[PDB]
């Protein structure tokens, strides 16, 4: 320690993460009025949001007439119940205001005949309530939606006095009786140590799809933001729930977006059939991710695959002409020839369900505030927000709708930013800090730097991959879960037998990959543990000994007659998982789901039935 | 505000076109016309031409400023030459003639 | 088993009188991925993790890898290694740039550029804002087509010998290019102030259409001809 | 921070550090059109200077253009040289002049495409032999 000089900063907010959530949160704080600060380890357009390519929801009405409440329902269905209400209520209500919001920035979406935003097709979304019919507002840029939506934002971002500290490691929490007082962090430029306070924090830095082997998601998803959470001692929510996207290159796990079914393309098996047709007759391919997959997945088995070794699928665009292709999916025909090398004007591209997306995170209010849970109750946490995948209002619940997180993004990281408009004024007074805040962050950073043990970051992390992609997969089983958290337990203590060899100050990728690598750890352990103990299958989450959905009645049939179960004796809430950073054990608890919306006279809630597209 | 740097842009490639139709204006009508408007173009466009190789390559005020004044004078002393060479000599055309018969 | 021999550059910027130079390293190609970077990761977790360099998307749209291989700037993600065991792949940092350490170059003042031609609409009445979805027909749109899709990777623009002349003050092509996209959307406002910042030697007159930029875009896009429409407009426009 | 505090700030950090600059035209591959490029400036410049000898010669020197050229008569001449020479003033300013008229041609923004400028690149390179080849013989 004190080897590493500390430089104390002073703002008003700071936002940690630069994607579509952190940067709406960012500008919207300074848009407001607040001396804003941000944090990113990376370039802002360099985040993941610019991978995203399928689209971003809202009940415009372009395509036909719509109503946000139709939104608001397919939603809530398709969380299968795990998913609060009141914030899918404040989500899909906002949408629209959302989405011309962007279109204003400057967002280049295609457009219609009318000279309107064109929105498409998308996984189970329908009209007049799940009666209507295949619904189309899916607003969207071509097929490179993720990347202009975070490159507008940036660019409008560049508007205001917002100091972006560009790629700065955030290391932790800068915790003070239960209240955050900003976050201190690595400027990964001379390896100085930098401690940001402010009066309040929004956390935005992503998933952690790098927790497992194969998966969607850039190499910079390492789930950081969890991790902070996780080492303040405060829950994380529904971790389990990790979801997996059906068409996924069998080689690096590129995605190509679901776009593609929206827009008329098919899966097939070996045998030729459009299995995707009798798991789900109406919806069929284009139904839940979730479902999708676990179809998939399962016809892999039937052996059934259709490539050497048949493990996985193929994805067809074909039929479709040419021309479409070009102004609809143009961003998939390129990246399906350089990583599989075809002509999808004339070929189907080989895909797999990969890991893709993650429900859980970060406990938050329909306002983006962190809560923690005390005395069965939920509990703002003073001065701390969350936003993105990162967070965990749960408006995707135990399944995300396609096309729904790029909204979630703007939507969530505009409600942080109102809430601190609303409860404070830029100028209060800005928390104290004890001269050794942090403290524990440097020794912590001082001790992987000069790492001189026996296994080496890269070797341990790929322990850890293999581990979660073998046991906590599509499928999973008591056996197979137990075996695999006690292995990945077994990982965590090899972290202080981990070796590290550069030791330089400057941009030391093998001292941050190796500090992601704790992150991981932290957020592995939460998800297959609150994996094995969910002894019931909601939407992602499939296990074979209980392919039941437990709730608190049996919603198939009637309900008056029939007795409600005690709630520590059904699985309809979400999952509140803790863990001594110490020792890594891991505890858990549970908090209800909320099924009230905002107003029940403007947004009627929708009770649970039964699961099935 | 005032467009120089746009008007100057153009103002090369009219020139350009122009020392462009004088060339093969010289070779059909060879005259001492052509002599003169065909050592203005010439000059001229040479003098943009290495203006640019200039701020180009030359970096500081000092030495730029300094440059484009020692340019400004070899092109001076070079419209110069070549206007007298056009009056108290054969002319460029002719000389060019008389120079490939030999 | 196919060995696989790679040169790359090398700088520690905490190592007194370190100096740059090349280390070439050995891989099986059975035991990798068919992208250069694939290639950087695998030396970069068994050979020597002090190997430093930017990367993220590791699927072509991010722009993190932008950096010279074989004499060209493009994305180590999408560039597949040459299986020709016995040429010498040689990978440098990204042209005329000064190098943080490695493969990792300073981009700072190429963002500034990008910043300084004011990258998102401009409306003169924007009292209305966020209330209605503004109007732009199917042809309209098709001209951003080819402009909006710039990746930012500043492989172009670390191309351009006019840029690794005068960088300082010459916008470059990915800039430009933007400037570009800007100017021709029906919805923005303000194109003819646009181009008035463009209004002297540097910014974008430091352009001798030498090509490079287009040649060597990751994405194929073409800043150069774009960089050729701006001018026509510079000598235009009205007032 | 501004845009403009930005680039300050950029150089202020980078001239006063031990960071070294990648290297460029030492590792850069090289092609027809950067060739033919750095091509167009050398004729131009050695064009430039040409015509600047002219003039000034006109001016310093003594003696008409005649009392010059006889004076070159008068210098064993040898045929294989009085073209070589011929030729040596016909390559440089035709290659300039074609290529330029691509150059013209471009600000034109047409033919700006990989393909087509390698295209217009072998043509005005053919172009340029041939009315070398042909004048030097006029
Ligand atoms: C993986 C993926 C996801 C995806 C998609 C395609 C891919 C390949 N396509 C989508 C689509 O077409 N439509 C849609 O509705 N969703 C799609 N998704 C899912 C969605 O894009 C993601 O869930 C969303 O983009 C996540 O956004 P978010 O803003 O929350 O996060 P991020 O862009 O991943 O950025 C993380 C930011 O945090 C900073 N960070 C991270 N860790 C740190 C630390 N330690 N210190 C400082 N900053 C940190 C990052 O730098 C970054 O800015
Ligand atoms: C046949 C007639 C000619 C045409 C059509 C022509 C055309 C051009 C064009 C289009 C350029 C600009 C290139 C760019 O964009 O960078 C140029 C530059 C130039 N030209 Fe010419 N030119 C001609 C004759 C000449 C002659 C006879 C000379 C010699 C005195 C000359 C000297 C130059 C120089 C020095 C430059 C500057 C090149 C640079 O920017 O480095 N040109 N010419
Ligand atoms: O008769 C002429 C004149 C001519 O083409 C020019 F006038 F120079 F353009 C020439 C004779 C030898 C070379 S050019
Ligand atoms: O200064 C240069 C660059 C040059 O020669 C290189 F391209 F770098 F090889 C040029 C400027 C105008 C035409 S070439
Ligand atoms: O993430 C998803 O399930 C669908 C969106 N993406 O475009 O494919
Ligand atoms: S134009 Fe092409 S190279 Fe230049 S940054 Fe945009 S992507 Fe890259
Ligand atoms: S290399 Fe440059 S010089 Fe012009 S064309 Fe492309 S910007
Ligand atoms: S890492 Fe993203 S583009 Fe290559």
């Amino acid at each position: 320690s004190t080897q590493y000089p500390v430089v104390d900063h002073e703002f008003d907010a700071v936002v940690v993460g630069a994607g579509g959530a952190g940067l709406r949160a960012a500008f919207g704080l300074s848009e407001a009025g607040f001396n804003t600060a941000c944090v990113t380890k990376l370039f802002p357009t360099r985040s993941h949001t610019v991978a995203a390519q399928g689209g971003i929801n809202a009940a415009l009405g372009n395509m036909e007439e719509d109503n946000w409440r139709w939104h608001f329902y397919d939603t809530v269905k398709g969380s299968d119940w795990l998913g609060d209400q009141d914030a899918i209520h404040y989500m899909t209500e906002q949408a629209p205001a959302s989405v011309v919001e962007l279109e204003n920035y400057g967002m280049p979406f295609s457009r219609t005949e009318d000279g309107k935003i064109y929105q498409r097709a998308f996984g189970g979304q329908s009209l007049k309530f799940g009666k209507g019919g295949q619904a189309h507002r899916c607003c969207c840029v071509a097929d490179r939606t993720g990347h202009s939506l975070l490159h507008t934002l940036y660019g409008r971002s560049l508007r205001y006095d917002t100091s972006y500290f560009v790629e700065y490691f955030a290391l932790d929490l800068l915790m003070e009786n239960g209240e955050c007082r900003g976050v201190i962090a690595l400027c990964i430029e001379d390896g100085s140590i930098h401690r940001i306070r402010a009066r309040n924090t929004v956390v935005a830095t992503g998933g952690y799809g790098r927790t497992y082997f194969s998966c969607t998601s850039a190499h910079t998803s390492t789930g950081d933001g969890t991790a902070m959470v996780t080492r303040a001692g405060l829950p994380c929510q529904d971790l389990e729930f990790v979801q997996f996207h059906p068409t996924g290159i069998y080689g690096a796990g590129c995605l190509i977006t679901e776009g593609c079914r929206g827009e008329g393309g098919i899966l097939i098996n070996s045998q030729g059939e459009r299995f995707m047709e009798r798991y789900a007759p109406v919806a069929k391919d284009l139904a839940s991710r979730d479902v999708v997959s676990r179809s998939m997945t399962l016809e892999i088995r039937e052996g059934r695959g259709c490539g050497p070794e048949k493990d996985h699928v193929y994805l067809q665009l074909h039929h479709l002409p040419p021309e479409q292709l070009a102004v609809r999916l143009p961003g998939i025909s390129e990246t399906a020839m350089i990583f599989a090398g075809v002509d999808v004007t004339k070929e189907p591209i080989p895909v797999l369900p990969t890991v893709h997306y993650n429900m859980g995170g970060i406990p938050t209010n329909y306002k983006g505030q962190v809560l923690r849970h005390v005395n069965g109750q939920d509990q703002v946490v003073p001065g701390l927000y969350a936003c993105g995948e990162a967070a965990c209002a749960s408006v995707h619940g135990a399944n995300r709708l396609g096309a729904n997180s790029l909204l979630d993004l703007v939507v969530f990281g505009r409600a942080c930013a109102l809430s601190i408009a609303e409860s404070c004024r830029p100028g209060d007074k800005v928390p104290s800090i004890k001269p050794n805040a942090g403290e524990e962050s440097v020794m912590n950073l001082d001790k992987l730097r000069f790492a001189n043990g026996t296994i080496r970051t890269s070797e341990l992390r790929l322990s850890m991959q293999k581990s979660m992609q073998s046991h906590a997969a599509v499928f999973r089983v008591g056996s197979v879960l137990q075996e695999g958290c006690e292995k990945i337990l077994r990982l965590y203590g090899d972290l202080q037998h981990l070796k590290t060899f550069d030791r330089g100050m400057v941009w030391n990728t093998d001292l941050v990959e190796t500090l992601e690598l704790q992150n991981l750890m932290l957020c592995a352990l939460q998800t297959i543990y609150g994996a094995e103990a969910r002894k019931e299958s909601r939407g992602a989450h499939a296990r074979e000994d209980f392919k039941e959905r437990v709730d608190e009645y049996d919603y198939s049939k009637p309900i008056q007659g029939q007795q409600k179960k005690p709630f520590q004796e059904h699985w309809r809430k979400h999952t509140l998982s803790y863990v001594d950073v110490k020792t890594g054990k891991v505890s858990l608890e549970y908090r209800p789901v909320i099924d009230k919306t905002l107003n029940e006279a403007d947004c009627a809630t929708v009770p649970p039935a039964i699961r099935s597209y | 505000s005032s467009k120089a740097a746009s008007l100057h842009w153009t103002g090369e490639r009219v020139v350009s076109v122009l020392l462009l139709g004088l060339l093969p204006a010289a070779y059909l009508n060879p005259c001492s016309a052509m002599d003169y408007s065909l050592a203005a173009a010439l000059t001229l466009h040479g003098h943009w031409g290495i203006g640019q190789v200039v701020t180009d390559y030359v970096r500081g005020d000092a030495l730029q400023k300094a440059a484009k004044a020692g340019l400004l004078a070899l092109s001076a002393f070079t419209f110069a030459g070549l206007c007298y060479f056009n009056y108290h000599d054969v002319g460029i055309c002719k000389a060019v003639a008389m120079l490939w018969k030999l | 088993p196919r060995i696989k021999k790679f040169a790359i550059y090398r700088w520690d910027p905490d190592k007194t009188g370190d100096k740059p130079h090349m280390q070439t390293y050995e891989i099986d190609l059975n035991n990798c991925g068919p992208m250069v970077l694939d290639a950087l990761i695998k030396i970069k977790n068994e050979i020597d993790s002090t190997l430093t360099f930017r990367r993220s998307c590791r699927e072509g749209i991010c722009g993190s890898c932008a950096m010279n291989i074989n004499g060209g700037n493009t994305l180590a993600c999408t560039r597949r290694i040459d299986t020709n065991l016995d040429k010498v792949s040689k990978i440098y940092p990204l042209p005329h740039m000064y190098v943080i350490k490695d493969l990792v170059p300073d981009l700072s003042n190429f963002y500034a550029q990008y910043k300084s031609i004011e990258p998102y609409l401009k409306k003169k009445d924007e009292s209305q804002e966020g209330k209605q979805q503004y109007l732009q027909s199917i042809e309209e749109r098709e001209k951003l087509d080819g402009l909006y899709e710039c990746i930012l990777c500043a492989c172009c623009s670390t191309s351009c010998p006019s840029y690794w002349w005068n960088g300082d003050k010459y916008l470059g092509p990915a800039v430009l290019m933007q400037a570009y996209r800007w100017m021709i959307d029906s919805r923005d406002d303000f194109t003819e102030e646009r181009l008035a910042k463009l209004q002297d030697p540097f910014s974008l007159y430091r352009c001798h259409t030498i090509m490079n930029c287009t040649g060597t875009c990751p994405k194929g896009l073409n800043p150069g001809k774009a960089i050729a429409e701006i001018k026509k407009m510079m000598a235009t426009y009205k007032e | 921070t501004t845009a403009k505090e930005e680039m300050e700030r950029f150089w202020n950090k980078n001239l006063g550090s031990n960071r070294p600059l990648s290297p460029h035209i030492t590792i850069y591959r090289w092609s027809l059109p950067m060739a033919m490029s750095i091509c167009h400036r050398g004729t131009g410049i050695a064009l430039s200077a040409g015509v600047s000898l002219f003039g000034l010669s006109a001016l310093l020197l003594p003696g008409n253009f005649e009392s010059h050229l006889e004076l070159v008569k008068s210098l064993c001449l040898g045929p294989t040289l009085i073209y070589t020479a011929k030729f040596g003033i016909v390559f440089p300013l035709m290659y300039h002049t074609w290529n330029g008229i691509r150059h013209l041609i471009w600000d034109l923004g047409k033919g700006l495409t990989i393909p087509q400028l390698t295209q217009s690149g072998v043509v005005v390179l053919i172009l340029t032999v041939l009315s070398s080849v042909g004048l030097a013989a006029m």
